Formats: structure tokens, C-alpha cells, sequence
């Protein structure tokens, strides 16, 4: 049974009280959500609150996305929400890291064009 | 078959559901998918693909595929410096929001169901209307739990339920407009009834006409209580921002404004 | 214009909402009342009156006015005295919900919806089948609160997307079947998911052939697992019993058996 | 503002669970129902435990019904649920009131051919 896959579009709808809700209501911030693939992962990029809420809640920020090897400091990066890929730094993934494609955050940053994003990975690395 | 991987439901429309999905096409990308079966405008989410899942003897699965902005309205707002998102801005965001949801009148299409959380704010603050069925059901004051399946953009029209025009999108991008600014919605019911009444509290009872006869809830029943002054609730708004506000909000759908004027007014000056 | 006034509000079905009313022309009797908008069998909720509220330039608000029952199978079952619900009554009610969702399939009538709380039972244990969309969404074990509404009663066909034919609701005659002995649900799922398995752990995995190749959730995904023993969890089952459920409970629609011969299985004898 | 609506419905819909809960959550056991129609009035008889929810909750069982003039137990005498009538009775309810066409509950069950809410009716007054 999975139950932290409601979790997992919770995070995904950016939905920060029912994650917290869902959390803070005996939730699994870890569990692959019957497409594996955790919350902080599928998280809706951009809610920092989101993002921020799980983090600091028992959330392993490094995982790499099955197919894709993506990861969320990718996504946030690709995106440009400077926002979660912060909450998500100082969380803990490390902001040089390759996807399928072999790719820095940075790179997906620096190639949308996310200039701020590019910055902030363009230092502290 | 999908190239694009399903990363997470993330909704239920009518049509069937909707998934995030990594387009592995791309940088595994990510990218809203809508599977359905059967029997551009900058300011709109783009559809990547329309992926055929099975030609049959009548019904045929599909799989659009469209673009994704990941972080809505809602979090947006949520998210702005304490002051609250910066005027110029609003202007543009609300401009944006406008000329889109004009894009869809001139060829047929209501949206019906535009709350913030289907209008997309880029990373670069622009806008992309899109529908996710979701359903992002709420509860009331902290110690008021009343639940709902957040209507508040609801239109008077499709509340008291006489029709579902044109006009209805533009009562909500009234309501979100005003929200803007607010960063709280501006009508919070609970059930049908309690945004319909809502609605009046602050623009106040229409005369016996604006209001149909037919239809649900009689006018009477919701008495001419109110006339509440608009700069109550959406403060700091400047005057052709007062201006369209009331133009989009307000209750008789043909005498309320018109995507297309909309884009025109003095406001977007 | 309504003679029937509007008691309460009971479910928004799809067409509309649906209310209880009391029909002034009889006893103030009680009845349902679909109101809609446009552009008999006795086991079967009979339709007491079309009332049309407004013939117009395309669109027409009507209101249909279903006879009412109530109390529905699901506080029948709430109600029982402690032993349970007596054997000789299900194979009655149980025999008549078939022969009336016979009567829909019969012309071309699928109810999709077909969960207790629209079976209705009445004060002479007399079975009529009726949809509300009410949606009596639910709440997980004491402390696993999760959400759902209620999609218990959901064939495997409808649940994993891939058809809503007439043998959709003879798999929920089966799910309300076995709830009749049982007075607890046969399959509580959750996510449409959970669902989906929770019937296949008891069921157990078919072969992949009944299981489709595009539909959303692959077989191989809820392996093999299982083939739990029907007795396990609707016990004291007559032998006849355990046969027709499994008949109605079947995994592939045309290969799971039809109302119109549910009524001949020898069960009913 | 109501709330005290969801209970009607609650009632109605025979939902046990929620109009507890709903009670129990701080809701109005006497409220108009917006269409002015407290529940007990407008809950499904036959759901005696609802019945005997709300009545065992702060529910005034006597009310006449705005247009009809019905009382809860005519209409549970009307459908036959002794059950919901019994509950009613024991809580005030009086088994001896008429309705608009001036009709005892009694004179409901007994023409509906309810012999058993006949019998209770047909005694106990």
C-alpha cells in the first residue's frame, strides 16, 4: 500500500498544506510514488515552501530520476526557480551533478537562459 | 506509444487525466500529459504532442502532451517579498492573463474553470493559461474546517446555474485580479450558496433583471444587503486598476467586459 | 415551474443537482428532483414528472422529479440486527438488483455509478436502483486517515481507463454482492490505484489477455500475487453464492457475466 | 453564514459519520438549512442512527415543515422506518400531530399499509 503517493502529487500540485497535512499526518517523505519516483523530485519546482517543507522534514534530497537520472536541483535549475534549488542547496544536494544527457544544473540554467540561476550556481561551485 | 514519461497524476479532468511527465524526447524536460480517449498564443500552454495510444473499433486512446511551466499563480503569489508582488508587474501579469484568456474566446473556447491555480507564472513571471482538473478541495478558518473544492472563482451565472458563456472566465480573471493585489482570495464559499452570496457582500445585490428569474437561488433570497466599497478589500489598487476590477466583476455576464476590450482599457496604460 | 419544493440539496450529478423536495401535489411527500439544463420497472426509481422551467433560444432548464426511497442499502445494511442481514432477503434484493440493472442494460443504459448509497432499499426490503453524485468521499483506518470518494464499487475495466461498457456495473453488483453477506466493503481503495489492486489481491492477477496491453497500469505491475479464496472474506456463503459472485466479480467485462443471465444462475433458485 | 447546510445534506444523505462529525466539529444541530429545513426534518428517516444522532445532540424534534407542515415523525411513519419513528418518539416527538392535508402519522402508515409503524402508532397513543 502506498499512501505517500498522495505525497507525491501533493508536492507535484505544489500544494504545501496538504504536504504538510499529509506529512504531519504520518507520511512517508521518502516513498517512490507507484510511477517511482519520490515527492522532492516530482515536487512542483518553484514552491520553495514545498520544497522547504519536505527537505527539512526527513526529505533525502539527492535521488536520481529512474529513466531521466534528472535530478531536482536539474529541474529547479531548468526552470529557473532559483527559489527551491537554493532550499534545496543548502538542504543538501550538491549543485554539480549529471543527468542522462550528462548535465550541471548549471548547464540547463545557463543554456534556458535563467541568468540568476546561472549565477547562483555559477559561484558556490 | 509515450516517449514522455509519467512522473505523477497530477489531476483528473473531465476529458480523463493528467500526469507531470519528463519528455524524454527533450531534456526528460518536464511536461504536462493529458491521456484521453474518444469514441498558439504565447499567453496559452503550448501542446507538445497529441500521441496516439489505440485506433479501434470506435474509441481511440490518446495522449496529449502539453507544455509545462512548474509553478502556478498560487505559489507565485505565495511566494513575492512581504510587501506584496510589485505594481507593474500585476499590470503585466493581469495583462498577460487578459489578452490569453482573450485567445481562447475568439475561437469558441471556455475555459469555465480558471482559478490561479491553472494560470502558470514562468520563471520569467510570464503567463500561460491551462486547465488541470485537479481539484485542490480546501477547509475553512483554522477552527472552521468547512470543506470545498475552492469555487471562489466561480461566476454568479454558473453558481445560481443558468449558463457557462464566454463571460465566465472573465468574472474570474476579475477575481484573481483582485487577488493579485490580495495574495487572499477575494470570495472564499464553501458550498454553492456561500460564494454566491459572498459575491454580493462585496458588489452588492443587482436589481430584479441582472439577476434571472429561473434560475437556483432567487434574488430576493440573498436581500439587497450591501455595496461594499471595492477599495475595502483590494487595497493600494490604483483608479483604472478599481476600474477594470469591477468591469470584469461584475454579475450580468453581457454587460460585463469582454476579453478583447479588456486588453484596451485605460488600466494597461 | 415546481410544485416540489426543494428540501435539501442531495448530490450534483453530472447533468445538475439533485435534491430532496417534497412533492406538494401528493402528501408533501418526499421525492427527488434532478434539475437540468439542455440546449419502468420496478425495481427501478421510478421518474414521477419532467417539469420544464424554461424553453429558450437553445437551453432549457427542466427538472426531473424521481420517486424517492428513503433509506439506502448502505443504512440498510448499517441497520440490521447484529447476526446480519438474513440469507433467504439478499438472494431477494440481491436477485432484485439484478433483475433491475437488467432492465437498464436492456435499452442501452449504463449506470457506471452503481454504489450502495444508490441502491435504495425500502421499508418492504423492495430494491430500486437510483443515482445521486452525491460523492460520499471517505477517510482511511481510525489513524490512516486518507482521502477517497468512494470508488469501491469501481470495476477494474473503468479503474485501470479503458472502457465503461454495460458489464461495468455487474462487476459492482458483485463488489455490493459480497458487501451484502459482508456489512463491510469488499474493496476500499484509496487512489484509484490502491484500488485497482486491493480487487486483484483478492481476485487475483489474470493472465495477461483480460488485462489490456495500452490502459494506464501495466499487469506486471501489481505481479502476479495472489488468488486469495473468496470464503476468506464473505463467509457463510452458500455454495450457488460464492458461484454467482465470482460470475459478477470476473475481471474481463465480456467474459464477466450479464445481468440478463445473472437472473438465471442457479443461485436464485 | 451557515454550515449548519452540510448538516442537512449530512442528514439527508444519511451520513452518519459526517453529521457526527460535522456535529462534533461544531455545527448548528437547529439551523435553517437554506432552504429552511432544520435536519431531522430533512434527514434520511431509515437512518435511525442519524435520527437518534442528531435528536441525542441538541435536536429539537419537533418541527413543522415551512410549506407542508409535515412533522419528522409523519414522514418516518410515511416510509415506513419504525426505527427512525421509535427514535423520534423516545425523544420528544410527538406521535399525535398533523400536517397541512391535517394527517397524524399514524393515518400515514396506516394508508401506506406500513402495518408495523401501524401497530407502533396504533398503541403508544
Amino acid at each position: 500500500e502506498p499512501s505517500a503517493d498522495w505525497l507525491a502529487t501533493a508536492a507535484a500540485r505544489g500544494r504545501v498544506e496538504e504536504v504538510r497535512a499529509l506529512l504531519e499526518a504520518g507520511a512517508n517523505p521518502n516513498a517512490p510514488n507507484s510511477y517511482g519516483r519520490r515527492p522532492i523530485q516530482v515536487m512542483m519546482m518553484g514552491s520553495a515552501r514545498v520544497a522547504e517543507l519536505l527537505l527539512l522534514h526527513g526529505a533525502e534530497p539527492n535521488c536520481a530520476d529512474p529513466a531521466t537520472l534528472t535530478r531536482p536541483v536539474h529541474d529547479a535549475a531548468r526552470e529557473g526557480f532559483l527559489d527551491t534549488l537554493v532550499v534545496l542547496h543548502r538542504a543538501g544536494a550538491r549543485l554539480d551533478v549529471r543527468d542522462a544527457w550528462g548535465r550541471l544544473p548549471v548547464d540547463l540554467a545557463e543554456e534556458l537562459g535563467h541568468r540568476d540561476v546561472a549565477r547562483y550556481l555559477r559561484a558556490a561551485a | 506509444d509515450q516517449q514522455y514519461e509519467c512522473v505523477a497524476e497530477i489531476g483528473e479532468g473531465a476529458y480523463g487525466k493528467v500526469f507531470k511527465a519528463r519528455d524524454l524526447k527533450n531534456g526528460g524536460r518536464f511536461v504536462a500529459l493529458k491521456r484521453v480517449r474518444v469514441q498558439e498564443h504565447p499567453n496559452v500552454v503550448r501542446l507538445f504532442d497529441v500521441c496516439t495510444v489505440s485506433r479501434t473499433d470506435r474509441e481511440t486512446k490518446l495522449t496529449l502532451v502539453f507544455e509545462h511551466v512548474d509553478q502556478d499563480l498560487t505559489t507565485y503569489l505565495d511566494k513575492v517579498p512581504e510587501p506584496g508582488v510589485p505594481t507593474e508587474t500585476i499590470k503585466d501579469m493581469m495583462f498577460q492573463l487578459l489578452r490569453g484568456l482573450d485567445f481562447l474566446h475568439s475561437h469558441r473556447v471556455v475555459h469555465r474553470d480558471l482559478k490561479p491555480q491553472n494560470i502558470l507564472v514562468t520563471s520569467s513571471g510570464q503567463i500561460k493559461l491551462a486547465d488541470f482538473g485537479l481539484a485542490r478541495i480546501y477547509s475553512f478558518q483554522m477552527a472552521l474546517t468547512s470543506v470545498v473544492v475552492t469555487l471562489w472563482y466561480r461566476a454568479p451565472e454558473v453558481l445560481l446555474q443558468s449558463s457557462y458563456a464566454t463571460p465566465v472566465d472573465l468574472w474570474s480573471v476579475g477575481c484573481i485580479f483582485a487577488e493579485m493585489f490580495r495574495r487572499k482570495p477575494l470570495f472564499r464559499g464553501s458550498s454553492d450558496v456561500d460564494q454566491l452570496g459572498k459575491i454580493l457582500d462585496v458588489i452588492g445585490l443587482p436589481g430584479e433583471e441582472d439577476w434571472p428569474r429561473d434560475v437556483a437561488l432567487p434574488r430576493q433570497a440573498f436581500h439587497s444587503k450591501s455595496a461594499q466599497p471595492i477599495e475595502k478589500f483590494v487595497t493600494d489598487i490604483d483608479e483604472l486598476g478599481k476600474d477594470l476590477l469591477l468591469k470584469c466583476l461584475t454579475f450580468n455576464p453581457a454587460k460585463r467586459i469582454s476579453a478583447y476590450s479588456a486588453l484596451s482599457h485605460p488600466y494597461f496604460q
